[PDB]
């Protein structure tokens, strides 16, 4: 009734609020499995002490995971421990016997640690490094197109069944791409000085492109162009304007190391210094 | 009759838990994604909770109505200059409303300063002031018929700040004659590149038209 | 209600399984004719008697076509 | 939810989104039906409106409040007013995008919170970059042509939107120097 | 509705003509349907399932018989019908080729051993 | 239950089908509605699931010892052979949502063609690991079983093989 009905319609608070959730459906084992398994335990006379279960419904798990994957948090399922999302063992849908659930929500949680770490990395650049700042920019530009798909699925919940095995296979070309950054970043946090910590990360990309000369190569190629742009600018300013400016010693040439310019490096240095020597006449 | 009703399309929103015929009945919609009626209800509900936390001394009757177009027609009448039912001399509406309402209240105090048809140059200067006031009353009801609520505040921002600058120009002491002719020139030397450069120039250009006749 | 739509859904599903059975035998009847023939047999009627008119009328819609 | 959010984002503070300078914009956070999933999206959205209120507040505070006459050049002067004049034209595509979203909500009021979060976080990078550039100018009482350097160092950046955005304001601030130079030489 | 107007609807369905253009066919229809407003035999829905099988094997369309074997389960699974014999016997009666004997094959229970 | 089986088929079995590292998906749980002999039927079905579970680990490490670019190509064709094994799993749950009367037999006959596909590809996968076939001799080790003799394994290893030939036209373009 009047205001409470408006609430009861458009709110899904049954797990955002303390009230045991109930879905009106067809019951009897094909969707009553959790109750069936509990009853089998009790008939076998454990004697008691069951698990912590409070029953969410099916689609809401998917809404929940889509929000985690797009990047947002403050989520009841996939509870944080210090920032790291971990599987909740206090909830069940109405099936999956409370142990299968603990595996499959854990695999989404294992992806979610990677996504929280990437957003943590992008967060720690706003609160320049000329390569790290240039790398989070590419990661962020990819993250936009990645977030768009999560948003579009979240729209059509109100507009087909919603379940786990459809959404996992639906996000296959993204859950693949998530694993490559898990390997790229390990050399990007291996790190002393700003120029070798940057050359390490940049040379990882320069190697991995030659490795597969798919979709992974498009990912690495999009990471590569948007990290060498400050260097291409800095090379151009030393070459044509004559004067060497490389303060903080972030410029890789100091008047690991990438071989992007090694077969022509003699001519680079002998071009820049000679332009500076043209300015003195 | 029964077979005639039969030829219909059955809904989707399938459910996993219904194994015995799951067509669709909506597993609880989202709060924002039922908008334009939940919105005004939510504002009204918050206003009720705010009035509860005080005791009824923040009571402002009709928390809804005026809606959008009525509120736009009201502010169009205020943009003509004339006062509204709420001015004498939805709860975020006050913050948006004040910015254009103050523009109207200073527009009227320029028209009151144009009640005249004393200074000879002052008369020509007032006749030049009416050349801007006519623009301000002419642009409304040729640009905004009943357009979007935020569009009005954005549109009369580039034009309204200049009107507020002219409100700082007028006194409502205020000089008259050659003292006014010098006062405006010092205002010319004060600002020359913001937006008020052609406006101040066009006022000064007719404030010296009678003095050259001497 | 909901059970007032669940029945109207529950007969549409059966009518389409019957329509599949109707088209795999590929009788020349369609859904609109089928809607009469289903309604007649709920009140009870002899199928050998309805087959007689239909086996007459399908060769009478060609002498008067 | 709907219009209140855009009024808050445009820099007209809400009584739902209570404007502070100690916590920025903040949702009421006392309705028991606000989804905690929604809360983080609101927290991401409110930063844009907080920065926008800071921008409009700076512009109104320093341009149009007088007739261009304190005497500290980090708070007054023609260069400083010219910064505000460039800055509002930098804020123009944000206005365009907000206007477009209201039309979409008019067409269908059932759009998602993630939708407005996704469309408008192209400004989410540009807004933190400019804040230190204005903060340096106001704090150190920077006068005259040194303002040109303060904007000039952050316009050679590695984020292209920040680069274009600050380049426009330096063109504007050059204009007033050219106005004086066009007489003096 | 009522049966008599429903038969007129059938007559306007098969014939292209309307009901105010033909009256001899509706007269023939009231002649033939009349005093046969119920089955004159006893139902054997199992045998009429077997007759669609015995027909589709006879055509060597053996895959659609095994398809009917699942559609009959769907018929039982829904269960909105209490006359499954009538329509299926009728559909078998109107048999048309998608493109022998039944004088030894069993027929419907005639009630010649029971006073009707 | 109509997702527990259809995930024990995939990669998440719960406590009804407890996984063992040698070979898992064991059942000992009792139900009055599952026939006493139906445990044997489920045991016949779990052979199918174990091979898919092992396949997923093998793809998880790829895409020194055994490495190269061929292990990042041969696994990719192993994706493509498993794609009608995923599509036919989605189709199943779509069917089971509507009709509740379909039993274990429906998944059994419907996915009976992967009881020829899965073991006869699994032997190739185990052979390539136990032996040291990880250079360009990978095409031979599949090229003897791609001839087949059962039609599923006759069609699958070809689909994997074409990509390995595709690597052999990039070495022989740089060289040539």
């Amino acid at each position: 009734p009047d205001d409470r009905s408006w609430l009861e319609h458009h709110v899904v608070h049954q797990y955002w609020t303390a009230r045991p959730s109930q879905f009106p459906h067809s019951l009897h084992l094909h969707s009553n499995l959790a109750a069936v398994w509990d009853q089998h335990l009790y008939s076998s006379d454990p004697l008691y002490v069951p698990d912590d279960r409070v029953l969410v419904t099916e689609t809401q798990v998917i809404r929940e995971t889509l929000w985690l994957l797009s990047g947002v948090k403050k989520l009841f399922i996939f509870q944080l421990i210090d920032g790291k999302v971990t599987v909740r063992n206090n909830i069940i849908v109405t099936h999956l016997t409370h142990s299968c659930l603990r595996s499959v929500l854990e695999q989404i949680a294992a992806y979610g640690q990677v996504v929280f770490r990437l957003q943590e990395f992008i967060d720690e650049v706003m609160g320049p490094f000329r390569t790290y700042q240039a790398f989070m920019w590419a990661l962020y530009k990819y993250f936009i197109s990645f977030k768009e798909e999560l948003a579009e699925i979240e729209k059509c919940i109100i507009n087909t069944t919603i379940t786990l095995a459809i959404v996992v296979d639906k996000l296959a070309p993204r859950l693949s791409q998530l694993k490559v950054l898990h390997k790229v970043f390990s050399t990007g946090v291996a790190e002393t000085r700003n120029v070798v910590r940057a050359s390490h990360l940049l040379n990882t990309l320069y190697k991995a492109i030659l490795e597969y000369d798919e979709q992974t190569v498009s990912l690495l190629f999009s990471l590569w162009v948007e990290t060498v742009r400050p260097y291409l600018q800095t090379v151009d300013e030393w070459i044509v304007h004559g004067h060497l400016w490389d303060g903080a010693r972030e410029f890789i040439i100091q008047r690991t190391m990438v071989s992007f310019l090694k077969p022509v490096l003699k001519q680079i240095i002998m071009a820049g210094k000679s332009m500076q020597l043209l300015k003195n006449l | 009759l029964w077979e005639a009703a039969l030829t219909y399309e059955a809904s989707k929103r399938r459910c996993w838990e219904r194994v015995g015929c799951p067509p669709g009945h909506r597993e609880e919609p989202y709060l924002t994604e039922a908008g334009r009626d939940a919105f005004d209800k939510f504002c009204r509900l918050h206003q009720g909770e705010l009035q509860l936390l005080a005791g009824g001394v923040l009571q402002a009757p009709q928390p809804v109505l005026v809606k959008e177009c009525e509120l736009v027609k009201d502010v169009l009448n205020v943009l003509i200059g004339v006062v509204s039912a709420t001015f004498s001399l939805p709860e975020s509406i006050s913050s948006l409303l004040s910015e254009v309402a103050e523009y109207g209240t200073c527009y009227t105090r320029l028209s009151h300063f144009s009640l005249q048809p004393k200074g000879l140059v002052f008369q020509a200067f007032t006749s030049g002031l009416r050349r801007y006031l006519q623009y301000y009353r002419a642009c409304v009801l040729s640009t905004p018929p009943t357009l979007s609520l935020l569009t009005i505040g954005f549109l009369f921002k580039k034009l309204g700040r200049q009107l507020r600058y002219l409100a700082e120009l007028c006194g409502v002491a205020f000089p008259t004659g050659v003292k006014l002719l010098s006062y405006l020139y010092q205002e010319a030397l004060h600002n020359c590149s913001n937006e008020h450069y052609p406006v101040l120039l066009s006022l000064l250009k007719t404030s010296c038209e009678p003095y050259t006749r001497f | 209600a909901a059970a007032a739509a669940a029945n109207l859904n529950a007969v549409r599903e059966t009518m389409d399984v019957l329509l599949e059975i109707s088209r795999i035998l590929n009788t020349g009847l369609d859904m609109e004719t089928l809607s009469i023939c289903v309604r007649l047999c709920e009140q009870g009627i002899n199928p050998e008697a309805l087959s007689s008119v239909i086996k007459e009328l399908r060769k009478a819609t060609e002498a008067l076509k | 939810m709907i219009h209140e959010l855009l009024l808050a984002l445009s820099g007209y503070p809400g009584s739902i989104f209570t404007w502070n300078k100690r916590s920025g914009l903040q949702v009421s956070q006392d309705f028991p039906f606000l989804h905690p999933s929604e809360t983080s999206v609101l927290n991401r959205l409110c930063r844009l409106g907080t920065d926008y209120i800071r921008f409009t507040e700076f512009i109104e505070q320093y341009t149009g409040h007088v007739q261009q006459q304190q005497g500290q050049g980090g708070l007054h002067g023609i260069y400083l007013r010219a910064f505000c004049t460039g800055l509002d034209s930098v804020l123009q595509p944000y206005r365009q995008a907000l206007l477009d979203l209201e039309q979409e909500f008019l067409g269908d009021p059932h759009l998602s919170i993630s939708h407005v979060n996704y469309f408008l976080d192209q400004f989410q990078l540009l807004f933190p970059s400019v804040m230190v550039v204005v903060e340096q100018i106001k704090s150190q009482k920077i006068h005259g042509c040194q303002i040109l350097e303060t904007v000039y160092k952050h316009s050679c950046g590695g984020l292209p939107p920040v680069r274009s955005a600050l380049e426009k304001i330096l063109a504007v601030c050059h204009g007033v120097m050219y106005k004086q130079l066009s007489a003096w030489m | 509705k009522s049966p008599n107007v429903l038969l007129q609807n059938l007559c306007c369905r098969i014939l292209g003509r309307s009901e105010a253009d033909v009256a001899q066919q509706f007269q023939y229809a009231v002649r033939v349907i009349g005093s046969n407003f119920a089955p004159t035999v006893e139902r054997d829905e199992f045998l009429v399932a077997e007759k669609i099988k015995k027909e589709l094997i006879r055509q060597r369309r053996e895959a659609d018989a095994a398809l009917f074997s699942e559609l009959h389960r769907k018929l039982h699974s829904q269960g909105v019908l209490k006359n499954k014999w009538s329509i299926l016997y009728l559909l078998l009666s109107l048999s048309e080729d998608p493109r022998s004997y039944a004088t030894l094959f069993a027929q419907a229970l005639p009630r010649d051993a029971h006073s009707t």
